[PDB]
């Protein structure tokens, strides 16, 4: 019936001034629109149907154009951001949140989605999809006693266009607007649906991607113990988004680092450092080193929690990038511990590892782990064990690294090399 | 991406 | 000495 329409002829149907020739047209729009490869979404464009597209929205005496032209206008606005301010600039923001309201639940649901892609493009039009005034009726839908009476893909839908105006930076979303999500985000954050999880955890690992304000914004709804527990749950799609927004929330001050701390986050790290998914193991190393760049106190929690000799595991043995993350996380270590906690490094085994990274051609992990040695070094210094050290260093081929490394083409690197030589090597 | 095509 | 993501 409506399967494998000519562009040239949905033009003709949708220009045909007969309601019903238009709604048949539509749909076969809608289909083409739908095929999994390469829909024709710029011929669409190029034909001028957004405009028709639009007006079919307010047709409120055909409900099943609404629901085609919504899904028609749903895909073209999926596609690249020239394809999505099409679909804006053909006043199709306003109509959708007017469909919000609409008592056929798969049309709202449909202008659900519209909106999730429209703000989902980028910061400026997800501010225009918030001064439109979407949040009040997005908000609204899930204005229930318990998620648990909707429709499963409905709630879906709604809790990623929800994280789609939580996203994306310069600049973050309003204020205000953050501040009249987040109690229904917790809600969905609480909720036992996998995919509900894993977008509300997203969203939060959006809005905690910030300065310390917004991070306290989030922190002080509560939120914490809920990450820590799905930061254990078995799904990686929600493991990814707990461990980004738990690792965002320790970029923050030392209380709000505490917090995450207390909710028990760091007994799931043993799992975390030997994750076979690459990028967990990456960013648990990269929270690791935020969690060591903090107070002694705290540096104390990462040794009682055995995490020591899971950094000396990443240092060993990981991909690269972990490995960069791991060589911060012992720099920032010696930098704010005290002389026993670095001590208590050494024993460990971090020196060897330390020494077989001086091979690697980052400049930057040359740096940190220079700076780690100095570090070292001076807790050497305060015990007279510097001798000891130096023993350590030239024992597993460190030294002939850092006599070596005075040669460098970075000169911070050449300046850190000679200064360790002069000192402890001579 | 963050957008969705409906399928 | 906090880094950003």
């Amino acid at each position: 019936g409506t399967v494998n329409w000519s562009v040239e002829d949905i033009v003709k149907g949708i220009n045909s001034n007969n309601l019903e020739s238009q709604l048949q047209a539509t749909q076969a729009a809608r289909k083409l629109l739908s095929r999994e490869k390469q829909p024709p979404i710029d011929n669409i464009i190029r034909a001028g149907l957004i405009p028709k597209f639009v007006s079919f929205l307010g047709k409120t005496d055909c409900s099943p154009i609404q629901f085609e032209s919504a899904w028609a206008l749903t895909n073209i606005a999926s596609g690249t951001s020239e394809q999505t301010k099409a679909v804006v600039d053909g006043g199709a923001i306003p109509a959708f949140i007017s469909l919000l309201a609409s008592p056929h639940a798969h049309i709202s649901e449909q202008a659900v989605w519209a909106l999730g892609n429209i703000a989902g493009d980028g910061s400026a039009f997800r501010d225009l999809v918030i001064k439109h005034g979407a949040i009040d009726p997005l908000l609204a839908l899930l204005a229930v006693p318990d998620l648990s009476t909707l429709a499963c893909g409905y709630l879906r839908n709604l809790t990623w266009t929800l994280s789609n105006l939580c996203r994306n930076k310069n600049p973050a979303p309003p204020l205000d607007a953050v501040e009249q999500i987040l109690p229904t985000l917790v809600r969905l954050l609480h909720h036992n649906d996998p995919e509900v999880l894993a977008d509300s955890c997203w969203a939060i690992s959006y809005l905690t991607d910030g300065p310390n304000e917004r991070i306290e914004m989030v922190v002080k709804k509560g939120v914490v113990p809920q990450l820590v527990k799905l930061l254990g749950a078995t799904e990686l799609p929600i493991v990814t988004p707990a461990l980004r927004a738990i690792g965002n929330i320790v970029t923050g001050t030392d209380e709000q680092t505490q917090k995450v701390i207390d909710a028990g986050a760091l007994a799931v790290f043993p799992s975390l450092l030997t994750n076979p998914k690459t990028n967990i193991q990456k960013e648990a190393t990269w929270t690791m080193s935020n969690i060591t760049a903090g107070r002694q106190d705290q540096i104390q929690q990462v040794v009682n929690h055995g995490l020591v000799p899971f950094l000396v595991g990443v240092l060993s043995k990981a991909d690269f990038k972990t490995q960069k993350e791991a060589a911060w996380a012992i720099t920032n270590y010696t930098s704010g511990g005290t002389v026993e906690q670095i001590v208590y490094l050494v024993h460990c085994g971090i020196i060897e590892p330390l020494m077989n990274l001086l091979s690697a051609k980052d400049t930057k992990i040359i740096q940190v782990i220079l700076d780690a040695i100095s570090n070292i070094f001076q807790a050497a210094e305060k015990l007279g064990e510097t001798e000891k050290l130096s023993i350590m260093i030239e024992e597993c081929g460190g030294l002939d690294k850092i006599e070596a490394l005075q040669r460098h083409e970075n000169e911070s690197v050449t300046k850190a090399s000679l200064n360790l030589i002069e000192k402890y090597f001579s | 991406s963050v957008k969705r095509r409906q399928i």
